């Protein structure tokens, strides 16, 4: 076996130098090559670092790979790390037996992002849905950097704690994220409210939309 | 009439080295050798002399098959009027040459992860070696003018060198098992034909 | 250039055989790259290493997958195919294609990657999705809800891929009854409400549902 080990998750001030680590749990890394493919949340990965001293076209200079036969590890220095750069990095390398064998994958974070605020949207039901006798609220939420937001509906008069769905958050394709909350009811319990509104509970504040059930 | 031995001799489980490759004389059968296709695909199909697609219908005199596994980037070597180390040292084709060299990737059979020793080739030698000459000799080549007398001095060197065989290693350093089928068209006699 | 993508069946049920054929284009399985390997990824897990197989029938397999793992090489359609007998439930990720280069010294250099599909290994009444319409400042925002599907693989492009600016595609999430829901909007000015019809576009690959609405 040729499992490499990568830390679990790592963070580091913008414009500064980020190193990951990439340690063989057994064998030699210096015996095979070591590639490092960036994968961003929702797409492929692509080939950074490979035959642990060349850069491919078009990739930053941002990146560069390094090999420590001393302690049978490699490693990537990353200078000047910027937004786009957080990103899943899995290095690489190949087992004596023909065997290839992928790391576990570094968490990168940029902790110089500013703070930011949730979209809070909601829209009716369509008339399709009302004629079919139901009905789902779509509450939806978006642009918000800290990954604890929490949904939270009202009756204008009680808390709803009826089936609701709620969408784990995950990153965006510019280093945000998303959220949604479906609220289902029956169309009766619908029309015989006076209004609905999605509580969008954030880092001490909170942003609502009290929408009315009339049209 | 019975089928001639191509397959016994292709699915071999030891192969030869180079520098002492293996001959085998095919004689008294039907030479059928549309069962040669029943491998993989080939990485050199090259015929001297005839043609690949009409074996089967030609007749020949002598067949001889020499067996013999070689790294991937020193195939090209074997062919009528070429030049490198294997070509002088190890192994050389006649220009008048009348044959296909067929050859094929075999990295699952003859690599190890510890490395495959058991493959080796000649270095160096005196001179270049003739038209299906086989030079089994491991006394040690002396390259300076004072004698070695068979030490490893500073100037002097084993003949053979072995093969590395990895699996990791790339597509010119694999190991190719390589099948070069001499043919003596019908000059004197006629004793080994095809079907009909 | 040399683009690889996926295909095959979005859904197997467990213990058959999940089999998913990786088309290759400007490039054949020849002497180009000598290796085309397969990667799969489990929803929110590492990469995993399947097996990658030569044109010459060498193959590769992973060492705690020997047994099911089956690679096949067809070069005259320029596709090699993977069969992963006996599914089990941890086997749901995104399988990929990436040609690996071995002309160098040594294998390296996992060049080009396909798009991936997700394969669930769950048999759970695979039914059809719905759409449902969102009824709408100098710009607004609207879109098109979509429920009732297990497979997670749905595309929203809007307009076949036309006025791409403001669209948000939010994550499903997995409701009691064991199907997703989707909502896609598209952020646009309120000047034109009345022209450019929101005609909203799903395809569901895995059930071959292409279904259009305003």
């Amino acid at each position: 076996e040729f499992m490499l080990t990568q830390p679990h998750s790592v963070s580091e001030s913008p414009e500064m130098t980020v190193t990951i680590s990439c340690t063989g749990s057994s064998g030699s890394i210096a015996d095979n090559y070591v590639q490092w493919y960036q994968q961003r949340p929702g797409s492929a990965p692509t080939t950074v670092i490979y035959e642990n001293y060349q850069r491919p076209s078009g990739v930053p200079n941002r990146f560069s790979g390094s090999i420590d036969s001393s302690s049978n590890s490699a490693s990537l220095t990353i200078s000047g790390l910027k937004t786009e750069d957080e990103a899943d990095y899995y290095c690489q390398s190949y087992d004596n037996s023909n065997v290839a064998v992928f790391g576990g994958g570094t968490q990168l974070t940029v902790l110089g992002q500013p703070k930011a605020a949730p979209s809070v949207t909601l829209f009716p039901p369509s008339s399709e849905e009302l004629q079919a006798n139901k009905a789902t609220l779509v509450c939806l939420i978006s642009d918000f950097y800290p990954g604890a937001v929490t949904v939270a509906w009202k009756a204008d008069s009680s808390p709803v704690k009826a089936g609701v769905e709620t969408t784990t958050p995950s990153k965006q394709s510019n280093n945000k994220y998303a959220a949604s909350s479906y609220l289902s009811l029956t169309p009766e319990q619908w029309k015989s409210h006076r209004s609905y509104s999605c509580q969008v509970t954030h880092e001490g504040s909170t942003v609502e939309k009290t929408v009315a059930p009339t049209e | 009439t019975n089928l001639c031995p191509f397959h016994e001799v292709f699915n071999a489980t030891t192969f030869a080295s180079v520098y002492a490759w293996n001959r085998k004389r095919i004689s008294n059968c039907v030479a059928d050798y549309s069962v040669i296709y029943n491998f993989a695909p080939f990485f050199a199909f090259k015929c001297y002399g005839v043609s690949p697609t009409k074996l089967n219908d030609l007749c020949f005199t002598n067949v001889y098959a020499d067996s013999f596994v070689i790294r991937g980037n020193e195939v090209s070597q074997i062919a009528p009027g070429q030049t490198g180390n294997i070509a002088d040292y190890n192994y050389k084709l006649p220009d008048d040459f009348t044959g296909c060299v067929i050859a094929w990737n075999s990295n699952k059979l003859d690599s190890k992860p510890s490395g495959n020793y058991n493959y080796l080739y000649r270095l160096l030698r005196k001179s270049k070696l003739k038209p299906f000459e086989r030079d089994i000799s491991t006394e040690i080549y002396q390259a300076g003018n004072k004698p070695c007398n068979g030490v490893a001095g500073p100037n002097c060197y084993s003949p053979l060198q072995s093969y590395g065989f990895r699996p990791t290693y790339g597509v010119g350093h694999q190991p190719y098992r390589v099948v070069v089928l001499s043919f003596e068209l019908l000059h004197a006699p006629a004793t080994v034909c095809g079907p009909k | 250039q040399v683009q690889l993508q996926e295909s095959g069946p979005g859904l197997v049920s467990p213990s058959q055989t999940l089999s998913l054929t990786c088309t290759v284009s400007g490039g054949s399985i020849r002497n180009e790259v000598y290796y085309w390997s397969w990667i799969r990824q489990p929803p929110g897990k590492g990469l995993e290493w399947i097996g990658y197989i030569h044109y010459s029938g060498n193959t590769y397999y992973n060492p705690s997958l020997k047994s099911r793992v089956a690679i096949s090489v067809d070069t005259s359609k320029n596709q090699f195919s993977l069969k992963l007998n006996s599914v089990t439930a941890a086997d749901t990720a995104v399988y990929y294609c990436a040609r690996v280069s071995v002309g160098g010294r040594l294998v390296s250099t996992f060049d080009y990657w396909g798009q991936g599909t997700l394969v669930t290994v769950a048999s759970a009444s695979t039914k059809g999705p719905s759409v449902f319409p969102l009824a709408p400042g100098g710009t607004a925002a609207l879109g098109c809800l979509v429920k009732d599907y297990f497979p997670e693989p749905v595309t929203v492009s809007w307009n076949s891929g036309a006025l791409t600016s403001g669209v948000h595609t939010f994550p499903a999430v997995l409701q009691s009854s064991g199907l997703y829901s989707l909502s896609s909007v598209v952020t646009v000015p309120s000047s034109s409400l009345g022209t450019q019809t929101y005609i909203c576009n799903v395809n569901h690959k895995p059930s071959n549902t292409k279904v259009d609405k305003r």
